[PDB]
């Protein structure tokens, strides 16, 4: 046989990116996976070449970031690529998970793939939070303080857990040093989970935007989806180059260029832009413990998703009401982000509570009821009696 | 919050360095440094700007050297361990007027004057906010506002009550090039200078952005052509189906 | 067939790619530098150095 | 190597679909095919068809949530003004 | 995960009642022709996901000619979705051709699996 | 089938550490691989939990190491495990490569396995050198200086390569910071190369100490070689616990507790104990460029090994002269280490040159000639004419 | 999954050795078997057999290199003493 098939190392390269049978009807929404892989490689390479100049002391963190942006040759390129690419990493990941919810890729036989995806999502949120605290600006310090006090809400144990996390009594030098070590560490766990994700994908192949089988008309990976992914790679690099070179500090928060001061609290403490729906979910609950439980349940309710989709056809392509309520859900998630960006003021508390309820109601009540009604409507539309 | 705690919205001034192609006005940066040194530098440190960054940007080599040699820095001690001073050089940083935080809070009624190395990048609005902050002091506060004594009013500061004094008056500095140095002229010059101090890469960032956007747009259109090319055997593929003989 | 022998061997094909990329880097750098200086005439530092003659 | 479980995708030759007969393909080489002949008239009329069949499912949720956000933001900037401060007093307590 | 016996029971309860049928059969076929699976040249029994062993059984049950027709409808649907067009109006599946052809094979596999599970969990008549 | 065979993730765990067919005659020398895996996990876990307290500035490196050994709870356990476990990692790796040379595991069909092993060996030497320079003692600073000047020997380019490595003009703050970043990075590349190593092993299975096939009498991995590896794991932890808790600073060099001083050169600059044969090979050549080329050729001459072993039987088990000259080679390697630990004095220069020549002569002249003579001797011993 | 090349180890059932016939195994459960019955007399006599057949191939290279190291080290500490300083002068130049 061929050398790409008989060699031990090149057989994986073959069976994953050369001769992988892909369904020939998949559109550009089946390209966000390759795009996330490229953006992860961007994050790791800029992280290494920018962490060769970073000193993680609490008295030397912000000065070393400014040393990167001023004294290091092309260091502004590195930091701006790194922060804005983390923003694009979460945006492409949100689009990828929306592709997962829409076309029904969570359903059987792809439950393992969906669960490893949710694990990757949790690890990526953790990585972004740790790296945002490594800047040690104003928002970095106070966001670390608020999230660890949320961990202090745990009954009978929590204060000692938080003194363990801090490595002291408040967010201090051991906290920033261990956040830098963990933040260097967790992306390699993300890379291992990505390899496990690709294995759980490869044992059944991709889905298709129709929700029927794709075993009939398969076309290879090579040259076809290689050049289709090359198209979206160049578009992604174009938009990233715009938001790096022409308007770099748009997505960030301007308070993060104030150095970390434990005495001055800011006027409005807000995380970076993508953690705002989860921050709104947590802020909508009038309790600390139930708030933390609801914030983690807002990700575990993605795990309870394949067991509630009672639709007998895969994906929302050929269904009306499920497609409508899907876009209700997407614009609700955007409204959660925008509620979280605001203050704790009338009527944003009541709207945050209603928006959290519509989030959990979509994942727990709306999907099974609308899928059951859509099944019975498909049946009685064509069966006569 | 009300609009008073949030502060009034700074408007859209048409700077000479907005837009994706316009660079800084380096004569305005030179005049902004002059207004900095003669007004701000009594009370604002500039701790992150080295002297060598001004060489070739707003001043020549000998000008930066003869401005840095007016200041004293800590030399390595002599052969008896006695601490000694030295005149400045190109590799040092611009020194602040205050030796520590407590001297600053003592000399400014408790309020700490923030370091202005990143102050146009650490405020929302940015250039427009700094310009409207400087040129925004009313002659008298609006009726019904009880200021705490020792504080001043301008609506652009969040809360209304600021601890700065109005420090831009008509013709308090003289310009080297003979430009009429009104308040708005000096405020525009220092805001351009602080934009340089926060973003010294700004010129090279925009030209490398021009190169990168041109090359990636050309690559994106070329890749659209090659994708439409190599998929042409699959887009135009056709299927006919005559149903087979049912005896088999 | 007039140009296809110029495309037939892959060696001369990638040699053309690398020679043209070398020429493109040089010419494109010089041209974008010249246009970016021409668009902002009167604002760069060599202009102020020429104006301030003292 | 060990055997594995029954999957729903095989490989080239034993892919696992149903047996098919009497279904013939026809394809032409892209060297004798003109690419992007279907960009003009296509990016107008097919794009309008793809917009018309598919816009309203996006436009009604965007309309609902944008109207609800706008009404909430208007009520915010009402009751933190001078006109609605007594209403802020009675709904904040 | 609807268990076709259940949807068949609900649908037959709707169809056998005159009021419910007169109320929601126009809603039903309005939902069908707004769904738009006809326009790709498909039938609804071509659209049920077949990656569970009971539906895989009901596809082994199927006669040959209907299996070849189903394979052609799937390949023409993939090709039409690939070109991002629709099939011309002469090639759309009409209302009379949208026959529930695979439903009885699915229902007999449902009854077989249900009976196997019940008999696998019986008590004894003591 | 069983769940350990039908699951996607557990099938790898099955086919590698549960049902892997091992030859039933392999002795305890086929246990150093599992021992190296355990010692790599030790190095990584202690590296993370000790790099949460490490600041990589040149003015704060040695003080942070002493902060670990003094102020951190159980930090002396972490540093002593880490350094002495790196010493045991190279000792078990030397024993593993000697198992490879002795029993002929380099021969066909296992050339890919041997080449990936040599790549792992080079990456591990790089990791140990970078981590030893991260201490920034006296030996750390001056060893970094000598090795990078050896990189300056490269003609027409080398000075700019060294100014690129240093990030300056001598071993300074950017050098130590980038050595810490690279030293955090390269062990994950070692883990990826270990996974590739296990793949290239698994496509043909282990060898056996007889040099014949083992396809006839295979016994599984599970419980048999699991508990045999558990025996040597507990012995390895026992000896590591001795050299950590009772005599920790034996293997190290006492000059490394002097802080890094660029002005004072030491009386004798010596690397840590295992790089001494390679340092002796390089010091034996009276030229800088030929010295660096000879030092890298002393590892690439392990790659030229399967093409020179002309013996028709696998392994040195049943051959007399090859076994004798193998132990000549092993004690020559020890003599290289002991020559390198000494000064540049008469007669250690002449003995270093002779010892380097016997190293390269074993890999290039002694093995093919002795294997040819042993083949002809096996033939004419039993064939009568 | 794709097929791979011909290896020299199969799996349980098709391992790839030669076909074997008439070779019978006999093994007893370790619960009815006494472990470490063969440590005493074994760790003496078998260990002496394993040492006697196998020591001299290790002992002759160790002897050669240790004698050569000892002679070199003795000659070192000779010529850096007072007695051999003129010999150090003539061999260092
Ligand atoms: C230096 C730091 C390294 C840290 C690594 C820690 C692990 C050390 C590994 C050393 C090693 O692997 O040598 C293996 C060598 C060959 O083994 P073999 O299979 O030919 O012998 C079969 C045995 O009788 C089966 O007997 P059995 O399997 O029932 O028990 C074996 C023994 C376990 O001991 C060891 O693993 C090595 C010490 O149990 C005991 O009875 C111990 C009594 C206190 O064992 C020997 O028999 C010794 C032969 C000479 C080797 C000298 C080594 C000098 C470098
Ligand atoms: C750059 C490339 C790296 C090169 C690495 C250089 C070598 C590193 C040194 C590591 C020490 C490893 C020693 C060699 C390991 C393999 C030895 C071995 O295989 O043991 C078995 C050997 C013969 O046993 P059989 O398998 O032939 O028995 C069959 C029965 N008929 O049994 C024997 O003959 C006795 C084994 C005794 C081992 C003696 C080890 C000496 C260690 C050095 C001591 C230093 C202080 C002087
Ligand atoms: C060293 C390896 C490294 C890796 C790998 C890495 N980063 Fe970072 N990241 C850093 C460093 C160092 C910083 C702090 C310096 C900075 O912010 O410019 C940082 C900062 C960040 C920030 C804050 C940026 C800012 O300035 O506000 C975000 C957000 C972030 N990382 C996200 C990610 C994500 C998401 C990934 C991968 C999934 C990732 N990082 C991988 C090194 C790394
Ligand atoms: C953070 C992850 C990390 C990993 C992974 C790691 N180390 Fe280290 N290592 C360190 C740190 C930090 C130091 C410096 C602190 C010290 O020496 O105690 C160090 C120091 C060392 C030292 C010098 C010890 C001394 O005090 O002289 C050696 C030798 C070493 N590492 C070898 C290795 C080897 C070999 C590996 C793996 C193959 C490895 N390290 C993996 C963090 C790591
Ligand atoms: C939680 C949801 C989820 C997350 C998060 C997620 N994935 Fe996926 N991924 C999927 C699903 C579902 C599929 C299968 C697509 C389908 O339904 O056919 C998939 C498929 C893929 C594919 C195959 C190409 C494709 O578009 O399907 C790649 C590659 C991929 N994922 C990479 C990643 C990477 C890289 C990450 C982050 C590092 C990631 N995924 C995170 C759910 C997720
Ligand atoms: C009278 C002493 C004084 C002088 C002179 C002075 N400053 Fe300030 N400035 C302050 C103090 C005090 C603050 C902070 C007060 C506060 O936080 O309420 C301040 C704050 C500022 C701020 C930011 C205020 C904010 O709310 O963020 C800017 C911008 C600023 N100064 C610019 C300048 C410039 C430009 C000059 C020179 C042109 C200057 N200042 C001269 C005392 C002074
Ligand atoms: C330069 C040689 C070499 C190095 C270094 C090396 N390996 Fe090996 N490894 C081998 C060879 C050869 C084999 C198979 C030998 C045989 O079975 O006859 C092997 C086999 C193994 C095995 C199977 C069990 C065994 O002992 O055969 C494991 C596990 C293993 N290696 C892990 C590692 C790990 C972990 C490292 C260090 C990270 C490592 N190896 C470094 C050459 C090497
Ligand atoms: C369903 O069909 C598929 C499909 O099957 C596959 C496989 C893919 C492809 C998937 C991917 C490409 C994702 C793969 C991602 C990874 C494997 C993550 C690995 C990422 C890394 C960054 C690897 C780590 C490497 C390093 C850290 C090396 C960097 C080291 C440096 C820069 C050292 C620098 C120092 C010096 C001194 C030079 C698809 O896109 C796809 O859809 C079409
Ligand atoms: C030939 O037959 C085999 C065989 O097939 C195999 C696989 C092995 C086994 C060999 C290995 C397992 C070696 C492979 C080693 C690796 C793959 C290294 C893996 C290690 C890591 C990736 C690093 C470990 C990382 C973690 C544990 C992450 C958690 C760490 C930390 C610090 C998180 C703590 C933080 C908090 C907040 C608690 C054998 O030994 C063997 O011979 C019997
Ligand atoms: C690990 C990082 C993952 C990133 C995801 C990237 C997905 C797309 C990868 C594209 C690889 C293109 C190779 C195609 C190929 O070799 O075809 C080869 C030849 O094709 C070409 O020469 C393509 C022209 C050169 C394109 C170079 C693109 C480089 C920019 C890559 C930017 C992303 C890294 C085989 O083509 P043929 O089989 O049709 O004859
Ligand atoms: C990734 C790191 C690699 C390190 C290499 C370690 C190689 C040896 C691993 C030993 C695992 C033992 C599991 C055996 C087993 O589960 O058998 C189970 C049950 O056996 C046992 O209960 C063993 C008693 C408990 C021993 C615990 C040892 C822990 C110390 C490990 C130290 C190294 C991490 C199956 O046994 P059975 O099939 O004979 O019934
Ligand atoms: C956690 C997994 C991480 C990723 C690992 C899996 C993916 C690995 C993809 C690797 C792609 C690049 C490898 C191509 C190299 C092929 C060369 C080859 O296989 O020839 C090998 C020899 O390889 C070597 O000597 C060293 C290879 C080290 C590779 C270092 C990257 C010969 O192989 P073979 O036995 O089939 O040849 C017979 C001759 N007719
Ligand atoms: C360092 C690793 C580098 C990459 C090598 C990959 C090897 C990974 C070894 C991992 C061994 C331990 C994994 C045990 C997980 C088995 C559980 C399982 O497969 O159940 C799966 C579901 O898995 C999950 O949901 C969570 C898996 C997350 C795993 C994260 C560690 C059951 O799925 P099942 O196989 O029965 O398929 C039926 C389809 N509905
Ligand atoms: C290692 C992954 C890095 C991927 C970066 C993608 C993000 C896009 C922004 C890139 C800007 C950084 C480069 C730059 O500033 O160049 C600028 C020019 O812009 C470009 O050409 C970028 C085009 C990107 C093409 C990507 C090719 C794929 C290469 C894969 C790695 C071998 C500066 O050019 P100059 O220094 O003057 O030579």
């Amino acid at each position: 046989m061929a050398f790409r098939k008989s060699n031990v190392y090149l057989s994986l390269v073959n069976s994953y990116i050369i001769d992988s049978p892909q369904p020939s009807s998949i559109n550009y929404w089946w390209n966000m996976g390759s795009l996330l892989g490229l953006c992860l490689v961007i994050q790791i390479v800029t992280g290494i070449f920018m962490a060769m100049h970073y000193s993680s002391n609490i008295e030397l963190a912000f000065s070393s970031v400014e040393h990167i942006m001023r004294d290091v040759h092309n260091g502004y390129i590195l930091r701006y690529l790194h922060a804005n690419g983390a923003s694009f990493f979460f945006m492409v990941m949100f689009m990828h998970m929306a592709k997962g919810l829409y076309y029904g890729s969570y359903r059987s036989p792809r439950v393992t793939l969906w669960n490893v995806g949710v694990i990757i999502f949790i690890l990526t949120i953790a990585t972004a939070f740790l790296g945002y605290c490594c800047v040690y600006g104003q928002m970095s310090h106070w966001g670390a303080t608020v999230i660890t006090n949320l961990f202090s809400a745990i009954p009978f144990v929590g204060n000692d857990i938080v003194s363990w996390l801090w490595g002291g009594f408040s967010v201090s030098n051991p906290t920033i040093q261990r956040f830098f070590a963990l933040h260097y560490l967790v992306p390699f766990i993300i890379a291992a989970m990505v390899i496990m994700h690709l294995m759980a994908l490869h044992i059944h192949g991709s889905s298709n935007p129709l929700g029927i089988t794709g075993n009939l008309d398969r076309i290879p990976m090579h040259s076809y989806f290689i050049f289709k992914d090359l198209v979206t790679v160049f578009l992604f690099m174009l938009i990233l180059a715009l938001f790096v070179f022409y308007s770099p500090n748009t997505l960030g928060h301007p308070d993060n260029y104030i150095p970390g001061n434990p005495l001055v609290t800011p006027a409005s403490i807000v995380p970076e832009w993508y953690l705002l729906p989860f921050y709104a979910i947590l802020r909508s609950i009038p309790d600390k413990l139930l708030g933390v439980i609801t914030m983690f349940a807002a990700i575990l309710v993605l795990l309870v998703l394949p067991f509630t989709d009672r639709s007998v056809v895969r994906g929302n392509t050929f269904k009306v009401l499920s497609k409508f309520f899907f876009f209700i859900f997407v614009f609700n998630f955007v409204l959660l982000g925008q509620i979280g960006a605001c203050h704790v003021e009338v009527p944003y508390v009541l709207m945050g509570q209603i928006a959290t309820f519509i989030y959990f109601a979509y994942f727990l009540i709306i999907v099974p009821v609308i899928s059951t009604i859509e099944n019975v409507l498909f049946y009685i539309g064509r069966v006569n009696k | 919050m009300t609009a008073a705690e949030h502060g009034l919205h700074a408007p859209a001034y048409a700077w000479s360095h907005n837009g994706p192609f316009e660079t800084f006005d380096h004569a305005s940066i030179r005049r902004g440094y002059q207004v900095y040194r003669e007004v701000c530098a009594a009370c604002h440190s500039l701790d992150r700007v080295a002297w060598r960054t001004l060489v070739g940007v707003s001043h020549t080599n000998e000008e930066v050297r003869n401005m840095a040699e007016e200041f004293e820095y800590d030399d390595e001690p002599d052969e008896q361990g006695n601490p000694k001073k030295r005149p400045g050089k190109l590799s040092d940083y611009i020194p602040g007027p205050y030796p520590n935080e407590q001297a600053a809070r003592a000399a400014n009624q408790g309020a700490l004057p923030p370091d202005l190395s990143l102050i146009v990048k650490a405020r929302h609005g940015g250039c427009d906010y700094i310009f409207s902050l400087l040129t925004g002091y009313p002659d008298e506060p609006p009726a019904g506002v009880a200021l705490p004594p020792g504080s001043n009013y301008n609506p652009y500061f969040p809360g209304g009550s600021i601890a700065m004094a109005r420090v831009l008056f008509d013709d308090m500095v003289e310009y080297e090039d003979g430009t009429p140095a009104t308040t708005s002229q000096m405020a525009k010059d220092v805001t351009t200078f602080l934009n340089w101090c926060a973003e010294p890469e700004h010129d090279e960032r925009k030209r490398l952005g021009l190169k990168t956007v041109i090359i990636l747009s050309s690559l994106y259109l070329l890749s659209i052509w090659v994708k439409k090319f190599k998929w042409a055997g699959i887009k135009t593929r056709k299927f006919v189906f005559n149903p087979p003989k049912p005896r088999k | 067939s007039l140009y296809k022998t110029f495309f037939k061997r892959n060696a001369v094909f990638v040699g053309t790619i690398f020679a043209g990329a070398f020429v493109f880097q040089t010419v494109f750098d010089t041209a974008i530098t010249s246009w970016y200086e021409n668009h902002n005439k009167g604002k760069l530092w060599k202009d102020v150095k020429a104006r301030i003659a003292a | 190597g060990p055997p594995s479980g029954k999957t729903y995708m095989g490989w080239w030759g034993h892919m696992g679909g149903p047996k098919q007969k009497g279904i013939t393909s026809y394809a032409v080489s892209p060297y004798a095919q003109k690419p992007l002949q279907g960009i003009f008239h296509n990016a107008v009329f097919n794009s309008f068809r793809r917009f018309k069949s598919q816009f309203l499912y996006v436009l009604i949720p965007a309309g609902i949530y944008w109207y609800w956000w706008k009404n909430g933001n208007e009520y915010n900037e009402f009751l933190y003004s001078k006109a609605g401060r007594e209403e802020l007093e009675r709904v904040n307590v | 995960p609807q268990s076709f016996t259940s949807i068949a029971r609900i649908g037959d309860y709707i169809l056998k009642s005159p009021v419910l049928s007169k109320l929601c059969v126009p809603v039903a076929n309005q939902f069908i022709n707004l769904a738009g699976y006809k326009k790709l040249g498909l039938k609804f029994d071509d659209l049920i996901a077949e990656e569970n062993p009971i539906m895989q059984t009901a596809l082994r049950r199927l006669p040959e000619d209907e299996s070849y027709a189903r394979a052609y409808r799937i390949i023409r649907a993939h090709q039409t979705e690939l070109t991002h067009h629709l099939l011309p109006r002469n090639e759309w599946i009409k209302a009379q051709e949208d026959v529930p052809y695979l439903l009885p094979y699915i229902l007999e596999a449902e009854a077989a699996a249900k009976e196997k599970d019940e008999l696998d969990n019986i008590e004894v008549s003591k």
